[PDB]
């Protein structure tokens, strides 16, 4: 019972942005909530509370980038500081949409220097096994035909994919690291 | 809309510019020729907002794609392209807008104030005119908007106060009066 | 063709320096860089009577950038006193200005320039500007940002020197 309860009030959360623009301590309070259900090994919870996730970034997008009253600095770093310990336990296509989530909010920080920091720190993650997969190939190009090297390859990519498609034009400087 | 277009076309054209071959380009007719469309068309922004009579019309309709066009463009030039005018055009509306603005500064004094303040927080003899009209803006801020100044954080207040202290320490007459 | 020493006086951000550099480079300077001491600049000017030479001692306006204040009038043969009427403080203060001149230079053509005429917000109306009567110096109205009646001081003190009324200048090779 409680998990299609916590979703209802998760969508109706997610429903009122114009609330949530209004009230940051909500937005955090939620936020970190649904980070929690990012664990919850309930069915379906975990699909519930990316689309939630996804959903508030986009239309909040700039409460994430900004630092608000009773802040000394601005969420997303919190958020970035973290991403393992949060999609740690999520699934592939899951945690495709939690970095497409995290990129509306990297799309904000309109100021050059910033976001270039944050875009840099934002694909650190899935630039390690890109860059490692690469010197390997470097030595034998016989592993670019290794599945589970191909199977990162497209995950890696799909991810890189979502990043794209929430930052824009800004995302210029990774794709030119790998293209 | 489409004036703004062109007016940010020309504007990221001269910044490039500028980057590419310092200040000095600016001393030659095509730059100054698409100054001249950029200062023209700040003219005519800030000329109607003054003898214009339905401020709240202005300020949801006229208003919001200034921010993108004039501001997030002001804030991504580069130090010596950015124009002084654009201040002083924004200082003219929020006097004339007024309280059906107040809501607005959070996303208008994000653009400018402090990208504009480190250009003018080293020494007291740089960028003079971003100087007299910086504080312009500020004054007609704290005058019909002070409200504002409330919403904000206590960090971020505090560096608007402070900014006012470096006001009028200047030895240009005018700026540290208006401070 | 002789030249002359002529000291350029007034509060700071007159707007002396920037008057100096339009007659040289033609350029306008926007920025306030105050001077230190004084800066000997010389300027040339081509009239009907052969080609005349102001050396002007640049003086600082500011108390703590004075230098040897008094000092720099000594041997002078005209001078100009500069306010801003953007600011009646400058004004106020010209008596002042006249005072430590003329008690090193008891007799040497002198001219009053009100400087800043472009700035639309004329805080120093014309009305007020009677300073130079009793003490019969000559006065113009002047801006360094649009050349008005830019060369009037120069004209004016070059008519005197050279104890010609009808002297012009022409800018011939
Ligand atoms: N609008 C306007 N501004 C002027 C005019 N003349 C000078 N200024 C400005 O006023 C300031 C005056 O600077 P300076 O020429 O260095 O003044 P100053 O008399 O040399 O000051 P000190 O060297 O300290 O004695 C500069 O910022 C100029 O840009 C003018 O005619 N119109
Ligand atoms: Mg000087």
């Amino acid at each position: 019972n409680k998990a299609i309860i916590a979703s209802n009030i998760m969508y109706i959360v997610g429903q009122y942005p114009r609330f949530l623009r209004a009230h940051w301590k909500f937005l955090k309070t939620v936020v970190n909530k649904l980070f929690e259900f990012m664990h919850e090994t309930h069915d379906g919870v975990q699909d519930m509370a990316c689309d939630t996730f996804i959903k508030i970034a986009q239309k909040c997008r700039r409460h994430f980038v900004q630092v608000q009253v009773g802040e000394v600095m601005p969420f997303i770093d919190e958020i970035l500081n973290n991403i393992n310990t949060i999609i740690c336990d999520l699934q592939p296509q899951q945690v495709h949409t939690f970095y497409e989530a995290v990129g509306y909010m990297i799309g904000a920080q309109t100021d050059q220097t910033v976001q270039e920091h944050l875009i840099e720190k934002y694909m650190l993650l899935p630039n390690q096994v890109w860059d490692s997969i690469i010197q390997q190939a470097t030595k034998n190009v016989d592993i670019l035909k290794d599945p589970e090297t191909v199977k990162q390859l497209g995950s890696i990519l799909k991810t890189n994919v979502r990043a794209c498609k929430a930052v824009g034009h800004p995302f210029v400087i990774q794709l030119g690291r790998i293209y | 809309l489409d004036m703004l277009n062109v007016y940010k076309c020309l504007s990221e054209n001269i910044s490039a510019a500028i980057q590419a071959n310092g200040e000095m380009v600016t001393k030659q007719p095509l730059i100054r020729s698409m100054r001249t469309v950029k200062r023209e068309t700040l003219k005519l922004i800030s000329g109607w907002v003054s003898r214009s009579n339905d401020p709240q019309m202005v300020a949801e309709n006229f208003v919001p794609p200034l921010l993108d066009a004039v501001l997030i463009d002001y804030q991504r030039n580069v130090p010596a392209a950015r124009e002084p005018e654009v201040l002083s055009t924004m200082a003219i509306i929020v006097n004339k807008l007024g309280g059906h603005i107040t809501a607005e500064i959070p996303q208008i004094f994000d653009a400018v104030f402090e990208c504009t303040l480190n250009m003018i927080n080293k020494d007291f003899e740089e960028y003079p005119e971003h100087r007299t009209n910086f504080f312009l803006l500020l004054q007609a801020v704290n005058s019909h908007c002070f409200p504002a100044f409330l919403a904000i954080p206590p960090a971020q207040f505090k560096l608007v106060l402070d900014s006012i202290i470096w006001a009028f320490k200047h030895t240009m007459r005018n700026v540290a009066d208006t401070g | 063709q002789v030249q002359f020493k002529l000291v350029l006086v007034g509060d700071g951000g007159t707007g002396k320096t920037t008057f100096v550099k339009r007659h040289l480079t033609g350029e306008f300077e926007k920025k306030y860089v105050a001077t230190l001491g004084v800066e000997v600049h010389p300027l040339v000017f081509h009239t009907n009577r052969g080609p005349i030479k102001f050396n002007v001692w640049d003086t600082a306006g500011l108390e703590k950038f004075g230098g040897l204040r008094d000092g720099y009038y000594i041997q002078a043969q005209c001078a100009i006193i500069m306010f801003d009427v953007t600011s009646r403080v400058t004004y106020k203060n010209v008596p002042n200005w006249h005072r430590d001149l003329v008690r090193v230079c008891e007799n040497i053509p002198i001219v009053l320039c009100g400087n800043k005429v472009d700035i639309k917000d004329r805080k120093v109306k014309a009305k007020s500007i009677v300073f130079h009567r009793k003490k019969n110096l000559q006065y113009y109205d002047i801006s360094a940002k649009s050349n008005y009646n830019f060369e009037k001081p120069f004209l004016w003190l070059a008519r005197k020197l050279i104890g010609d009324p009808n002297l012009e200048f022409v800018a011939m090779p």
